């Protein structure tokens, strides 16, 4: 058998991501800016911005 | 006074109007055939002279 005669004390570090950045997006600024009729036949797509 | 429409770029056009509406207004704009819509404001930028 083999046994220990002695010790040492080792401190290791560990590293884990909890949190991404928290984004947005306006979903019709996005696609049509601030033009009328883009934001017009944006509705004829129903809810995909919601 | 014979008017010629040839494929070179055309040279001889007619005087355009003007107006301004500059601080805190949606407004449609076109600058010299850059059009937009939005809100003109003064700024810092320091574009080089072309």
């Amino acid at each position: 058998i083999a046994i220990p005669t002695n010790f040492t004390i080792s401190v290791t570090t560990e590293i884990l991501p909890v949190s991404m950045t928290k984004t947005s997006v306006d979903c019709t600024m996005y696609i049509c800016g601030d033009s009328t009729e883009c934001s017009n036949l944006l509705l004829q797509y129903g809810s995909f911005c919601t | 006074l014979s008017f010629e429409l040839l494929h070179a770029p055309a040279t001889v056009c007619g005087p355009k109007k003007s107006t301004n509406l500059v601080k805190n207004k949606c407004v449609n704009f076109n600058f010299n055939g850059l059009t937009g819509t939005g809100v003109l404001t003064e700024s810092n930028k320091k574009f080089l002279p072309f």
